[PDB]
RNA sequence: GAAAUUGUUGAAAGGGAAGGGCAUUUGAUCAGACAUGGUGUUUUGUGCCCUCUGCUCCUUGUGGGUAGGGGACGCAU
RNA sequence: GGAAUACUGCCAGCUGGGACUGAGGACUGCGACGUAAGUCAAGGAUGCUGGCAUAAUGGUUAUAUGCCGCCCGUCUUGAAA
RNA sequence: CGUGGAGGUCAGUGACGAAGCCUAGACCGUAAGGUCGGGUCGAACGGCCUCUAGUGCAGAUCUUGGUGGUAGUAGCUAGAUCUAGCGAAACCACAGCCAAGGCUUGG
C-alpha cells in the first residue's frame, strides 16, 4: 500500500472484450470423442459437460476403460458421429472449481461411480458400444485421414 | 516490464579476409579498393556494417536480462542509483580490489540494486 | 493394440529453395497418402514432429524431438511446406517425418 | 540567474556528473531528488528545490528556496517526517503546497523507496549468520599451491602405507 | 614474456584439398538468484508513541537537537 | 410456346480451414447498439491455463550436411586479363 | 572512436594487486570501439570537460629484428659408391590429375 515510488507507464483501455466459446457443429454432449494427446491418447470417452473455461469434460467411464472424470480441450479431441444418451446423467455437480487441485480424494471416486453406473447402463442399450469404448483407436495401414468419415 | 529484445544482427563483423592472414586483425575496417568483391557487395560475401542495423531506441543499450548497466566504483557512487532500480543494473570497475568489492556488495543488496558481476574475486 | 501410430508418416524433402540459394527456413514436407492440394487443405496447421536418437542420453531419454507446424500447400502433387522452431538439420533429407492429427479442427 | 548556471551546468562540467553508457548522465549531489542532473532536478541550478534524506535517523526533508542562496552555510531547512508512511505522505504533501507538481509527485517517492530501503536492511540484518565473503590475495594462491605440491611430493605415501602393513602384520 | 615457428599429449577430419557466408544438427563445454517474500489479522515487549518535568543552536519557522521519571505510532516477537 | 441452365458480372450476402504480426501504453476522436444508464468487434491484444532453480533455456566452440563464394593491392577501365 | 602529453574534476582506482599480455567466457555498441569474469604479473593508472600533436597500417622489389618452407637438400670432414658427422642457398600469395565451354559441365 505504498506509492508506486518508481513510476512506470499506465496501460491503455484495452478493448478487447470477453465473448464466449463457440463450439464446432459435431460436439454435441453424448458424442464419443477419441482422444488425442495425453496419457489417454487414443482412446476412447463420452463427452459430457461443456465447462466455462473452454474445455470439454469427458468420462471413461472410469469402469470400462480406464479414463476417469477428465477435463479436455476441444481442439486436441476428434468428434466422432456416434451418439449415446447422456441426458440421464446429472450434470452441474462439478466445474472449474471441482478440478482446481492445491492419492485420491474419495469423493471423487464417488461421483465417478454416480455418473458410472447410470452411463454404463445406457451404453448397455447398443450392441458392442460397450467394447468400442474398451480398445483403443488407431491408424493402420494405408489408412488416409483426410478420406476418413469419423 | 519490457519489450521483447531483438538484436537484428547478432554476428560479430570480421574484416575481410581476417583468418587468412595474421598480418590483418579482426577489427572491421572498410575496402577501398574499388575492385574489391566486399566493396561492392557481391553474392556470398561478408555482410558490412550498415545503419540498418541499428537497434531499437527502446529496447537499445539493455542487457539481456531487462537492465541496463551502468559502471560504479565506490559505495557513494551507486548511492546514485537509489532511484532506478527497475532500469539500470550497476557492475564494479575492474580494478576495484577484493577489500571494496564486498562492502558494494552488501550495501548494493540492502538498496536492492542488481549487481551483474558479483562474485567476481569474492569466495566464501 | 499392435499398431498405436496415431500420426500420418511422411518424408522431409528439401529446404526451400531457388535453382541456387536455398532458405533453409522452411522444410518442405512429402505426406503418405496425400497427392493432391485439396487433400493437403486437411492437414494444414497440425504438429509435425521431427523424432531421431542421441546416443548421450539427456533427460533420462535418448529419443529427441523437434516440433513445428505445417504452414501452407506446395506444388500441385501436394508437398507441404513445414517450418520447425529449429529448422531441420538438412543432415535429413529424405527422412522419415511424423505428421501428428492436433490441432483438430473439422 | 539560474538558467545561466544551468547552460553552465550543462556545457562546462560539474564536479559531479557521470554519464553512464548510455547517453544519460546522473548527478551524483547528496541532495538532490531522482539523480540525473537536469534541467528539473539539478539542485545547482533550480534555486527552490526539495528532497528527501536519511539522517541515520529518519528522514528529513530538505527544503531551500531563493533567499538563503547567498548564505550557504545555512540554506536547507529541514523538516523530520513521521513513521507513519500514511501520515508522512500528508507530512510531505503539506509542507510542499504550491511547490509545483514536480516535487511533490517525485519527493513521495524518494520517501517511499528509502523507507522500503530501511525495511530490507531490516530484514538483511536478521539473516544468514554464515558464509561471509572472503578475499584471497594472488600471492596466498601461489604460495598455498605450490607448498601443497611441494607437501605431497615429501610424502611418497605408499612408503608410509606398506610400512604401516608390515606393521600390522 | 606477445606473434610468427617448432615439439609433446589429447580432440577431429581427411585421402583428394584448407579457408569464408546463411542454419540447424552432434560432441565437448560454460554460464545459469545469498529470490526465499508481499497484503493484511491477532498475541506481546520495548521506544523516537502518551503524559508529566527540562535544556539548546539558529535561517525565529506549519524547525531542528537533546534528559529524566513514569505508562501502555515505528520495531521485534 | 414456356421455363431452366451455363457465361460475364454484383452484393455495403452468409460461413468454415491455415498462416504471420500484437507496433502503441491515463482520457480526449469518429462511431454503432441501446428506453436510458451504459455497452461495444469503434485511435495498434487480452484472458485463462501449463512447464522451471541438481532450472527453463542461452551460448561459445570443433566437426558435420545443404546451397552459395576463386587472390589480395596497384595500373592501362575494353581476352580485364 | 582510439593513441602520447597538458589544464580542471572525480576528496576516482591501487600491494586486499595498477598497468600489460592469454583467453574454446559474458554483455554492450550498427561499427570504429567499449565494459566486466578467469589466468599470469608487479607499481602505477582511468572516466567526464577542454588544449596540443611526431597520433591509427597489409601492402611500399619499404627499414630493422625473429622465424620458416625450400631440406638434413645441393654438398664438405672421419669410416669403409655406402656410412657417419657437418650443412647451405635461388625462390616462395596458394596450389596445381583430366576434357570442352573458358568458375561451369562431365571423367
Amino acid at each position: 500500500k505504498w506509492y508506486p515510488s518508481e513510476d512506470v507507464a499506465a496501460l491503455k483501455k484495452t478493448r478487447k472484450a470477453a465473448r464466449p466459446q463457440k463450439l464446432r457443429a459435431s460436439l454435441v454432449p453424448g458424442t464419443v470423442l477419441i482422444l488425442l494427446a495425453g496419457r489417454f491418447r487414443g482412446k476412447r470417452v463420452v463427452y459430457l459437460k461443456h465447462l466455462e473455461d473452454n474445455t470439454l469434460l469427458i468420462s471413461g467411464p472410469f469402469k470400462v476403460n480406464g479414463v476417469p472424470l477428465r477435463r479436455v480441450n476441444a481442439r486436441y479431441v476428434i468428434a466422432t458421429s456416434t451418439k449415446v444418451s447422456v441426458e440421464g446423467v446429472n450434470v452441474e455437480k462439478f466445474n472449474v472449481e471441482y478440478f482446481a487441485k492445491e492419492e485420491i480424494k474419495a469423493e471423487r471416486v464417488e461421483d465417478q461411480k454416480v455418473v458410472d453406473k447410470a452411463l454404463i447402463a445406457e451404453i448397455k442399450k447398443t450392441p458392442l458400444l460397450k467394447q468400442y469404448l474398451s480398445a483403443s483407436f488407431s491408424l493402420k495401414n494405408g489408412d488416409k485421414p483426410h478420406m476418413l468419415k469419423f | 516490464p519490457h519489450p521483447k529484445i531483438v538484436k537484428k544482427h547478432t554476428k560479430k563483423f570480421k574484416r575481410h579476409h581476417s583468418d587468412r592472414y595474421h598480418r590483418v586483425a579482426e577489427n572491421w575496417r572498410k575496402q577501398k579498393g574499388i575492385d574489391s568483391v566486399v566493396r561492392r557487395r557481391f553474392r556470398g560475401n561478408i555482410s558490412q556494417p550498415k545503419i540498418g542495423y541499428g537497434s531499437n531506441k527502446k529496447t537499445k543499450f539493455l542487457s539481456p536480462s531487462g537492465h541496463k548497466t551502468f559502471l560504479v566504483a565506490n559505495v557513494k557512487d551507486l548511492e546514485t542509483l537509489t532511484m532506478h532500480t527497475k532500469t539500470y543494473a550497476a557492475e564494479i570497475a575492474h580494478n576495484i580490489s577484493a577489500k571494496n568489492r564486498v562492502v558494494i556488495l552488501a550495501r548494493a543488496k540492502a538498496l536492492g540494486i542488481k549487481v551483474t558481476n558479483p562474485k567476481g574475486r569474492l569466495a566464501l | 493394440a499392435e499398431s498405436h501410430r496415431l500420426y500420418v508418416k511422411g518424408k522431409h524433402l528439401s529446404y526451400q529453395r531457388s535453382k541456387r540459394v536455398n532458405n533453409p527456413n522452411v522444410s518442405l514436407i512429402k505426406i503418405e497418402g496425400v497427392a493432391t492440394p485439396q487433400d493437403a487443405q486437411f492437414y494444414l496447421g497440425k504438429r509435425i514432429a521431427y523424432v531421431y536418437r542421441a546416443s548421450k542420453e539427456v533427460r533420462g531419454s535418448k529419443i529427441r524431438v523437434m516440433w513445428g507446424k505445417v504452414t501452407r500447400t506446395h506444388g500441385n502433387s501436394g508437398v507441404v511446406r513445414a517450418t520447425f522452431r529449429n529448422n531441420l538439420p538438412a543432415k535429413t533429407f529424405g527422412a522419415s517425418v511424423r505428421i501428428f492429427l492436433y490441432p483438430s479442427n473439422i | 540567474s539560474d538558467e545561466i548556471v544551468w547552460q553552465v551546468i550543462n556545457q562546462s562540467f560539474c564536479s559531479h556528473r557521470i554519464k553512464a553508457p548510455n547517453g544519460q548522465n546522473f548527478c551524483r549531489n547528496e541532495y538532490n531528488v531522482t539523480g540525473l542532473c537536469t534541467r528539473q532536478s539539478c539542485p545547482l541550478a533550480n534555486s527552490k528545490y526539495a528532497t528527501v534524506k536519511c539522517d541515520n535517523g529518519k528522514l528529513y526533508l530538505y527544503m531551500k528556496t531563493p533567499e538563503r542562496a547567498h548564505t550557504p552555510a545555512k540554506l536547507w531547512e529541514r523538516i523530520k517526517l513521521s513513521k507513519n508512511y500514511t501520515k508522512a505522505l500528508q507530512q510531505i504533501d503539506e509542507h510542499l503546497l504550491h511547490w509545483s507538481k514536480f516535487f511533490r509527485h517525485k519527493c513521495k517517492q524518494r520517501f517511499t523507496k528509502l523507507t522500503q530501503v530501511m525495511i530490507t536492511e531490516r530484514r538483511l540484518a536478521l539473516r544468514e549468520e554464515e558464509r561471509h565473503y572472503v578475499g584471497v590475495a594472488p600471492k596466498v594462491k601461489r604460495r598455498e599451491q605450490n607448498r601443497e605440491r611441494k607437501a605431497l611430493v615429501a610424502a611418497k605415501i605408499e612408503k608410509a602405507i606398506e610400512k604401516e602393513l608390515m606393521d600390522r602384520l
